[PDB]
């Protein structure tokens, strides 16, 4: 809170943090895509997709 | 360089050449694999094989004659080679096999022995001749459900179900007089041959015409014969080309010469004046490739074939090759065209004038059957030299630019991308 209750210090720091997190999410999305890339997507049959891929 | 051709009751075509040592005589029919059905497919090839059977072949060997036959798409030919003096004895063997023995060659002991041989023959082809196998399937998919789709050697299933009656039925419908041309090459004169022919009368099935069909058509498509056990990938890709007797017959053949053929192991081949070579040699995208402009009666195919062990870069091979072809519509240079003219003449010469009369017969026969005459080698060169960059561009902009393609391949073709990816490369983005 930065004080006795939710006040000015609180809202100002929450805006600063609201601006920051989306960029951390962006970095996490890249890590998400990196893990996706090494094994590729799965498919509705639940089996290997290695025998028939399309670009 | 003489093209003489006259008609009495039968159409006689000859091309005499003084020094030759030997003479070749034969009949060429205006019907081939393109006239067969999906079910009697392979009958023509079967005919060729009995004509060369040990029995019929031994009868000609005693007389000192050599036999040769060729089954194509638009035509079919039976040739007998002999010394310049025995030019009459070749005609005796020709008539004796197409009228007298046109029932003795079809014996139940000869037919079964021959059938068993063409079966092991066609099987061996499908099992090992990958480049031709692929080229054959290219015609199969490109011209599906149309005359040009049928393979010349026939299919194993249509062959093993073929009987003596099928041979006869085909022979009585196509080996007619109005669908034939007697050809003579070597050294013998036109007047020397026509006399021996007009001597022996007897028409035998005259006035009879062969059956008709439906016109051939190109269909953009593909057939993928994946086989990961093969050590390479063999592919053939093409667009609808030019039929024989087409105004652009030569423009097309020149266009194919621009990219020509290649062999990565031959030092001299790596040095050719072909821009595409700068791209493919860096990572060695292929062992070999060769462009072609196949022409037939109703249609043709213009494209290339290639073989490669670089299985993870097949997409670059196809991409660089198609980018070069894009150039024909927008930026082909004067010197590329000029280089092609010179090389087209050299190859066209080496074909039309070889030291083998049997090749001459096939070339002469096939031409006269379609246009009723043969264009002289000197006449061709005049047409070739007359081609301008503007001609090639107009041709390419009609046949190559943003046009459907036909693809066929076998071996390790996992790296050959989908149809649409290849098809998209038939053009370029522009403002
Ligand atoms: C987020 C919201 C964005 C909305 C905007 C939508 C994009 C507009 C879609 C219009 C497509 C325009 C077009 O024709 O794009 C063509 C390129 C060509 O891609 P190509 O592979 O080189 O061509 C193959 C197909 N051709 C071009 C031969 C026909 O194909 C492309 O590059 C299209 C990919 C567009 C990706 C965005
Ligand atoms: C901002 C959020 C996210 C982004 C941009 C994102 C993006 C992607 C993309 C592009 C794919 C591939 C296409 C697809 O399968 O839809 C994918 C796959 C996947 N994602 Fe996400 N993702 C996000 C959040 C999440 C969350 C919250 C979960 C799970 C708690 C998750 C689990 C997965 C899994 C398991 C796959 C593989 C699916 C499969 O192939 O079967 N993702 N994601």
């Amino acid at each position: 809170w930065g004080g006795f209750s939710v006040s000015n210090p609180t809202i100002q720091r929450f805006f600063a943090l609201h601006y920051l997190v989306p960029f951390i999410i962006a970095a996490m999305v890249i890590m998400h895509l990196m893990a996706l890339h090494i094994h590729g997507s799965s498919n509705p049959l639940g089996i290997t997709g290695n025998l028939d891929r399309i670009p | 360089a003489e093209v003489t051709q006259l008609s009495n009751g039968i159409v006689v075509a000859t091309e005499h050449n003084p020094s030759a040592h030997t003479a070749s005589v034969g009949v060429v029919f205006g019907s081939g694999a393109a006239n067969e059905n999906p079910y009697n497919n392979g009958v023509s090839n079967l005919w060729k094989n009995i004509f060369l059977s040990k029995e019929n072949s031994a009868v000609a060997a005693k007389e000192g004659l050599a036999l040769s036959s060729n089954i194509s798409r638009d035509f079919q030919s039976y040739i007998v080679s002999s010394l310049p003096g025995s030019t009459d004895k070749s005609l005796d063997f020709l008539n004796q096999s197409f009228i007298q023995q046109k029932a003795n060659l079809l014996s139940s002991s000869n037919f079964e022995a021959t059938k068993k041989s063409v079966l092991k023959q066609v099987q061996d082809f499908e099992d090992n001749d990958h480049p031709n196998r692929v080229l054959e399937h290219l015609h199969s998919t490109a011209f599906q459900n149309t005359p040009l789709s049928l393979p010349t050697r026939g299919t194993l299933e249509s062959l093993e179900n073929l009987v003596v009656a099928d041979l006869e039925s085909f022979a009585n419908n196509h080996f007619l007089n109005s669908n034939a041309v007697v050809v003579g090459t070597g050294n013998i004169k036109h007047e020397d041959l026509v006399n021996s022919i007009e001597s022996k009368n007897l028409s035998l099935q005259t006035g009879t015409k062969p059956v008709l069909k439906k016109k051939a058509a190109f269909l953009g498509s593909e057939v993928r014969l994946r086989d990961d056990t093969l050590p390479k990938a063999w592919i053939s890709l093409a667009v609808e080309g030019e039929p024989v007797n087409s105004p652009n017959y030569f423009v097309a053949k020149l266009a194919a010469q621009i990219f020509g053929s290649y062999n990565a192991f031959e030092p001299a081949s790596r040095l050719q004046g072909i821009k595409l070579l700068d791209n493919i040699q860096e990572y060695q995208l292929c062992d070999n490739f060769n462009h072609f402009s196949l022409s037939y009666k109703d249609s043709g195919l213009w494209g290339f074939s290639t073989a490669t062990r670089n299985v993870t870069m097949i997409d670059d091979l196809i991409h660089f090759t198609l980018k070069q072809w894009n150039r024909l519509t927008i930026s082909v240079t004067d010197t590329e065209v000029e280089r092609a003219k010179s090389l087209l003449k050299l190859q066209l010469g080496q074909l039309y004038e070889s030291g083998n009369p049997v090749n001459d017969a096939n070339l002469l026969g096939a031409e006269v059957l379609i246009k009723g005459s043969k264009l002289s080698l000197g006449e061709a060169f005049k047409k070739i030299d007359a081609i301008t960059v503007k001609d090639v561009k107009a041709w390419a902009g009609k046949r190559l630019w943003d046009q459907d393609i036909a693809i066929a391949g076998t071996g390790q073709i996992e790296g050959l991308l989908d149809y649409m990816r290849i098809r998209s490369d038939m053009s370029m983005m522009r403002w």
